[PDB]
């Protein structure tokens, strides 16, 4: 009754009416998805046969009772998920038998209280998910001492409202602890005075805590002598939201050590949140799904080393002058932005991507005031001029100009000066290649992706003459009809050749005597009737070829040499090349 | 069907998808009114997958007219704005989303839209309803 | 030894080492360029066989003497060139019988006065070019009064240092002269106290006259009393340009009442010189290659009902509200900017054509805060993201986005509200139609113009069912392979039909059925090979058809009604469709 | 041929066209410098229209690799920087046009470029210079 997904390997028996686990499952299985299944009890010994069993789903299984031995023989359990079984009271010993538990998703389960929850000996437990339960207190047990390799704790939508001194004492006491807890959707309404001194946390996730301003701010002052890498902090739209939000709503984090803050939507927002002072030590600071309308005058003493603007709505692209930032992402935004000048001196990694940007000018060190650029993502913008061939940027390894309207690209030599890029990205930019020095300097160039677009007279023309590093090759969709002389000789090294999808009405038996390394050509979807005698002979490295969706012409002596190949090499067609419908490898000529 | 409602110029009704009839109940509040309507959207169901890479599938025709299809990203996997991103398979997800829209001239006649929610990290069909809209 | 350019019309006799006019030109010429010519000497009776004459140009012809009676015969001449020839003495009766002269251009003839020269008797005279010469003085001479049609004098480039008040005395006299007078390039240090009381211009240019910011400022404050409808100010990147351009400089222009104020290029330029209030009573204001940065908080008191920024260098779309603002023309911009909501509510013409603009929200009534927009030009900009279809804006007759990146078009009836919209352009849009809904609501269109763009499939769809009034149909380069059945049965008024360059494979004989006012039908250069037979038959009003550059199948019996209906209709085709090379036109079945 | 200038990096001449002929005296004050330049374009010429639509065609290769025609307009026909676009066919034209570039990296090598001035309101050629400069 069970989907089998890979054999002997993966069983899919979700909602099968299952009132028991199949015995006909096989004993090497490794996945077990029994989820949406009426089992209600969990007899033991029913897993002792799959010895190799690593991930085990009974969510949604009406799970009341757990029998003392149900997990007998499941010693390589890493993966156990009971969400949503009412199981309630876990009675001692319920773990049993769980010896290499890393895992333990214990959502909705009725679960009402953490010292009462036997892990206490699942001492290999990593992530611990206690959401959705009626947990009310926020005291981590003391036998979390025995669980030292627990470094994540999720306790979202929980009945927590206070925060207690003595709720953290096992941290207080142990702070060479790595943890994260998950607070999100906790009715918090007090925290004890001083309960964070002493505590240390790796993240910490506040989400949809609070409904009120004053009860937020009261709360967050609290949080004063905690140390944690990464904060996360602000609302969501499916809950009721706080009234107001202004800066004085986190006075208290100025008594916090943050690392990484991480404030994500909220109802109302005021774009001096961003600049508030006790933000100024964060070292990554990011903002996702929030209404910014202007980021602006940033205090040079901000330590900021990364900034991330993500789903949000700039009316205007930022003024930023941060010296120590170096890695800025500003992507996805509401609107249309047009990019203004920059002075990040330690910037060397640049997301722009998916903004509708309009980029006038593209690019040389004025634009970034940078010498470190090593990546660039422009891909999904709108019109990006191309104006400079990128002089002070000659360590940028990465660009990306996917599904962006790229102008004048054609009209020099746009990349000469990037010669230690190793990927270039241009496909999709309703470029009409028409100079043959288009990519004269990209002499590091490994992948070039320029799918999409097409070239005058629909002729390939030789643009890879300096590209003698190329492994990754993408032309297909670029309307070619014939390539010209010569135009693949350099390319020793490369893997990829990918021709699909255009209109090749003949092939040169030239153009592919030196294409030593070449592993996959793909040439179906074209316009295709016949090929040169011999011309896959020195393809030595070839593994993969693509010749279907063409109108090859099966008349002997014609298709000879082309059928007796496909014969010989069919481990290596992939698909079938059929004629104007018996495929080209089953024709005998006389 | 499954549900509908009267709106002054709309009559909107939905069924389950001929190939896959995973249950969950939507509603409006209030009926959605295609001159222009803020309102909230009431779901309640369990999930068949988590919805940490929720998206929408729909696939959209006017007087069996038909339009692209279009992908409606809900949940991105990182930050999200919804409670429900956080849900796992099996868990009781109840939530009510605030919408709110207005200015678009929509066209008389007869619109189908089947919804096809997908979980993103692993492309598996979490359900499918087949919408009826009619303007005027 | 003239070039034949229009027979027994115009004659290109230019640069033929011509001593004198040549008696082989024949008297019916209407046009005789007898330019770069060693003429010399214009000798009596030369022209006197040219009765038809009416435009003559002798330019650069080192004429030093024109003879008492050299223009006898030119009754009708109304444009005569003398640019170039050092004449310097024009003796009285120069110009004896040049009876219907309208344009005298006596640039660079070394002139020295206009009081000395003899064209007080060309009643008929409309435009005076007197530039580069030697005239020093203003003075506008008495018989002034004889020429009743003058309307435009150019002074430019010639040694004016001073005008007086008697200067200008013909106009104070003759209040009802229409006269513009282009005075640029002269170096005026003095404008006499109320020199301009009294006196109105039509057009009055003052480009490139000052060197000092102090000689300019001295000189505007006696424009005082002055009523020009269009005045012109300025410099040139090639000439020594003013030290600091000040909005004080302009102090003067408060004492002149101003209808139109075009400002050009200056060296220097301040933002705030756009809003001195001396410019509040202007109804046309104009920017041309102007330095600015920003254009923001012009005073709403400010009356001006047209603004024009043209090759300007705006970094930052402009915060207009001005409410008695009809025409607004943002244009040739230098360096991408994205749009920004405007509030203007008499705005009915708008021009954003060559920005590379950005424009996130196109298009409804509070992008733009107008109910009366007749005219949109978006063309030649960047992504262009279509959200909803111009509700508030049904008024629109006119709408072009060539060339842009139009966005999401094709994912709703983006033109539903445009019920009066008689021309669209969405040519080189790089649209993919995929929705045959597209043109919904367009029954008032006569023009679509959407060449270079494609189609799912490559098939035309039933796109044009609702545009019944279409006369134009501009369908090329959008790499068509064949047309869905129907297509074309609602266009009983269509003129003309563009389908070259494309890749029809096939036509269908239904699709040509009810193009009952078809007149122009471009089908060359595809991939057609043969037609139905009778496709053409009922196009009863055609009249030109291009069908060359396609690999026509002559054989028989099938080239048959190709060949005999292209051979009955020869005057119609265009070119000449060859076979796979003699015209089909030539070729008799048995 | 017709004038030539040494720069620190570059070495411009040029001569007329083969096809055109019309006598212009064009250069450059200093020499250019492809690495950055500011300076002046001295031209003095007695033009064969009006340059009132005054534009180039510039025909460009490098190394005998051809780059696509491009088009510069200097006159537009309305309220343009020059003041020698007010110029009438015949007049003499004297003149020193301010320039300044900068920061654009040249490959090395043999450029040739063919300069083709025209008046854009009838089409017809003003002048034609046949440029060589050699980079490096
Ligand atoms: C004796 C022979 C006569 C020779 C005369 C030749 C003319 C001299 C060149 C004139 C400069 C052109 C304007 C460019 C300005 C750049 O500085 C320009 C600034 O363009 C930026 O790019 C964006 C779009 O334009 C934004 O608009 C920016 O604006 S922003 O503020 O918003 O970001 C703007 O700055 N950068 C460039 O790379 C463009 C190309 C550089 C020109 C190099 C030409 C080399 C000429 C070689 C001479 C050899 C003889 C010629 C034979 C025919
Ligand atoms: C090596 C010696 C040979 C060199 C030949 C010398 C010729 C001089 C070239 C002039 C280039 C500068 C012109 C730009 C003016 C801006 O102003 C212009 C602003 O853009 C337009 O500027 C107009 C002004 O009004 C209108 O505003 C237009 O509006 S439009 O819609 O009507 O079109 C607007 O867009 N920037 C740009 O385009 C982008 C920047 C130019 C890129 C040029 C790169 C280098 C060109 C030199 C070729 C050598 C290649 C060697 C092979 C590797
Ligand atoms: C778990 C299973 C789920 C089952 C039900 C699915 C949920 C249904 C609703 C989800 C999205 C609604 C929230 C809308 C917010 C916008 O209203 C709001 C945008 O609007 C603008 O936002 C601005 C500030 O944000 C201003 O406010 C603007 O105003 S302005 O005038 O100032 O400029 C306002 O226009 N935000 C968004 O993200 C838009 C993206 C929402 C579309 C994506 C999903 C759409 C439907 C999903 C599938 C449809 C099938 C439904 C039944 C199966
Ligand atoms: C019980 C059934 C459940 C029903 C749930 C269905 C979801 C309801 C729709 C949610 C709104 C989507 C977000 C749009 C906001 C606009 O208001 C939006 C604002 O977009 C502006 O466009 C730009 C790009 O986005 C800029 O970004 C602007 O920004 S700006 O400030 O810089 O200029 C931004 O404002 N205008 C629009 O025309 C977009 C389309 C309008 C949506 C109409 C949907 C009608 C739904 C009909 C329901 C029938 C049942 C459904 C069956 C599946
Ligand atoms: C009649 C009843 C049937 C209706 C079906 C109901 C389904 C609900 C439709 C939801 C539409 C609004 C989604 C937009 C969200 C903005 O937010 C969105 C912002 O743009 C993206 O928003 C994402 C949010 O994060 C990412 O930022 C993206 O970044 S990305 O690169 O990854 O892609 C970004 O670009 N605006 C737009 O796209 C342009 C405005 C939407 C146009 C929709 C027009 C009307 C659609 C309804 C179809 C009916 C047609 C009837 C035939 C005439
Ligand atoms: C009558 C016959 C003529 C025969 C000779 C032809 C004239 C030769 C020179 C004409 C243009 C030079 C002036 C350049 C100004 C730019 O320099 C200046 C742009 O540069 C930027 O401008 C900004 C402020 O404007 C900032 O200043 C920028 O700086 S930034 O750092 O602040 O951002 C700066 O980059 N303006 C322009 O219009 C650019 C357009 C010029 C190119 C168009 C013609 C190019 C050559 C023409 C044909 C070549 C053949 C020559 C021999 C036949
Ligand atoms: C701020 O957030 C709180 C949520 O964390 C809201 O308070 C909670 O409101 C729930 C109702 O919306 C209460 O539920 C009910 O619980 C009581 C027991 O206290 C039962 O008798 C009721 O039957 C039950 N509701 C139903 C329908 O049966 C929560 O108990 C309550 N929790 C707390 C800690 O107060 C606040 O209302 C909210 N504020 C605003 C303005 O939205
Ligand atoms: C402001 O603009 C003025 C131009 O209108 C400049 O002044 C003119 O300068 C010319 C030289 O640049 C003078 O030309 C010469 O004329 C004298 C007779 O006055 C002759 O002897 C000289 O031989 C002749 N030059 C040559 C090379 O033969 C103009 O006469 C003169 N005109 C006036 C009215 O002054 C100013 O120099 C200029 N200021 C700046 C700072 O550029
Ligand atoms: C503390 O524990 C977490 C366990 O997840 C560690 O976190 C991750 O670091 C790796 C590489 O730096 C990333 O790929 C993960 O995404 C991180 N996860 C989280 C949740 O942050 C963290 O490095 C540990 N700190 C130590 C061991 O010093
Ligand atoms: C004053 O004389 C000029 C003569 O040119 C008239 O000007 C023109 O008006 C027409 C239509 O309005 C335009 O097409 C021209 O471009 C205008 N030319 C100029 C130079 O402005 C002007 O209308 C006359 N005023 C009258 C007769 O009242
Ligand atoms: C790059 O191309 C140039 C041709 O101008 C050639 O001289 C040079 O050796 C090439 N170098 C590489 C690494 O491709
Ligand atoms: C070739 O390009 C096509 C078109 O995008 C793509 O589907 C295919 O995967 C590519 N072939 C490869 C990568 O081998
Ligand atoms: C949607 O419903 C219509 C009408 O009942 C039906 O014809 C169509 O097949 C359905 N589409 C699905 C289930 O995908
Ligand atoms: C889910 O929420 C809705 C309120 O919109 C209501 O039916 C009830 O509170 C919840 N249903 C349950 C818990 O079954
Ligand atoms: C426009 O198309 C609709 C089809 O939905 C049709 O009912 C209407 O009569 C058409 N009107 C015109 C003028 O094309
Ligand atoms: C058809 O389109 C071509 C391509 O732009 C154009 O050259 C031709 O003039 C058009 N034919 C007409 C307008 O009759
Ligand atoms: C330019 O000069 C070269 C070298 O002298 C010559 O080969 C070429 O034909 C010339 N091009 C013209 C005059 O257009
Ligand atoms: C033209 O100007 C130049 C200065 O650059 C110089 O030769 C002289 O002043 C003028 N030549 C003449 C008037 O022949």
């Amino acid at each position: 009754p069970c989907i089998e997904v890979v054999p002997n390997i993966t069983y899919q028996c979700m909602d099968q009416k299952l009132s028991k686990v199949p015995d006909d499952i096989p004993s090497s299985t490794k996945n077990i998805d029994l989820s949406f299944n009426p089992l209600k009890i969990l007899k033991s010994y029913s897993f002792s046969n799959f010895s190799e069993l690593q991930w085990l789903d009974l969510s949604r299984c009406e799970i009341e009772t757990i029998e003392d031995k149900a997990w007998h023989g499941l010693h390589h359990l890493s993966n156990l998920i009971l969400t949503g079984n009412p199981i309630q009271s876990f009675s001692p010993g319920s773990f049993s038998g769980l010896t290499s538990l890393e895992n333990l998703v214990a959502v909705e389960t009725k679960l009402a209280s953490l010292e009462s929850f036997p892990i206490g000996q699942l001492i290999t437990l990593k992530k611990l998910n206690v959401a959705h339960n009626f947990i009310h207190s926020c005291k981590l047990p003391a036998y979390f001492s025995n669980l030292t390799n627990l470094v994540h704790v999720d306790l979202s939508y929980n009945y927590i409202q206070t925060i207690t001194v003595n709720d953290l004492q096992f941290l207080r006491e142990n702070p060479q602890v790595n943890l994260s807890l998950d607070m999100s959707l906790n009715p918090i309404d007090f925290i004890q005075d001083q309960a964070f001194q002493g505590i240390k946390l790796h993240e910490l996730t506040l989400r949809g805590n609070f409904n009120s301003s004053n009860i937020m701010k009261t709360c967050l002052q609290n949080l004063a002598g905690l140390h944690v890498h990464r904060l996360i902090l602000g609302e969501f739209k499916d809950e009721r939201n706080l009234e107001i939000f202004e800066p004085s709503i986190m006075e208290g984090l100025c008594d916090v050590t943050i690392d990484e803050f991480r404030l994500t939507y909220t109802n109302d927002f005021s774009d001096d949140i961003v600049k508030f002072h006790c933000l100024a030590n964060v070292s990554a600071m990011s903002l996702a799904g929030v209404s910014i309308k202007y980021l602006e005058d940033v205090p040079k003493h901000f330590k900021w080393q990364s900034l991330s603007i993500i789903r949000c709505q700039l009316k205007q692209f930022p003024t930023l002058d941060l010296p120590f930032l170096k890695s800025l992402t500003l992507t996805m935004n509401k609107g249309s932005i047009s990019f203004k000048k920059v002075a990040l001196p330690s910037l060397s990694y640049l997301d722009l991507s998916r903004n509708a940007l309009s980029f006038s000018g593209c690019c040389s060190y004025s634009d970034l005031g940078t010498n470190s650029l090593r990546h660039l993502d422009l891909s999904f913008n709108g019109a990006i001029i191309m104006s400079a061939n990128f002089m002070g940027l000659e360590e940028l390894q990465h660009l990306d100009f996917q599904h962006s309207t790229l102008k004048r690209v054609t009209e020099f030599s746009a990349f000469l000066s990037l010669e230690k890029l190793l990927y270039l990205d241009i496909s999709y930019t309703n470029t009409k290649i028409d100079f043959d020095g288009i990519f004269l300097g990209l002499t590091s160039l490994n992948t070039l992706k320029m799918a999409g677009n097409s070239f005058k007279d629909n002729t390939l023309s030789n643009v890879f003459a300096n590209t003698t590093n190329l492994t990754f090759l993408d032309l297909s969709k670029c309307q070619l009809e014939q390539i010209s002389w010569g135009v693949f000789d350099t390319l020793h090294r490369l893997q990829l050749l990918n021709m699909s999808h255009n209109n090749l009405l003949f092939l040169d038996s030239s153009h592919y005597n030196q294409l030593y390394s070449l592993k996959e050509l793909a040439l179906d979807t074209n316009q295709l009737k016949s090929v040169p005698d011999g011309i896959f002979d020195r393809l030595t490295s070839l593994q993969k070829i693509w010749l279907h969706t063409n109108p090859w012409d099966c008349s002997c002596p014609r298709i000879d040499y082309l059928s007796r190949w496909l014969n010989k090499n069919s481990q290596k067609e992939q698909g079938s090349a059929k004629c104007s419908g018996k495929p080209v490898r089953s024709i005998i000529c006389p | 069907q499954q549900w509908f409602c009267n709106s002054s110029d709309a009559i909107i009704s939905y069924s389950y998808c001929d190939h896959l009839k995973f249950p969950i109940s939507i509603s409006s509040e209030p009926c959605i009114r295609l001159r222009g309507t803020n309102g909230f959207v009431h779901v309640e169901f369990i999930p068949r997958g988590n919805l940490k890479y929720l998206y929408f599938n729909l696939f959209i025709s006017v007087n069996s007219i038909e339009l692209p299809k279009r992908k409606e990203v809900l949940c991105h996997g990182h930050d999200d704005d919804y409670s429900f991103c956080r849900a796992l398979k099996g868990e009781t997800v109840n939530t009510s989303i605030p919408f709110s829209f207005e200015g678009i001239l929509f066209p008389k006649g007869h619109y189908r839209c089947v919804a096809e929610a997908i979980a993103g990290d692993t492309e598996e069909k979490l359900f499918c309803l087949n919408f009826t809209i009619i303007h005027r």
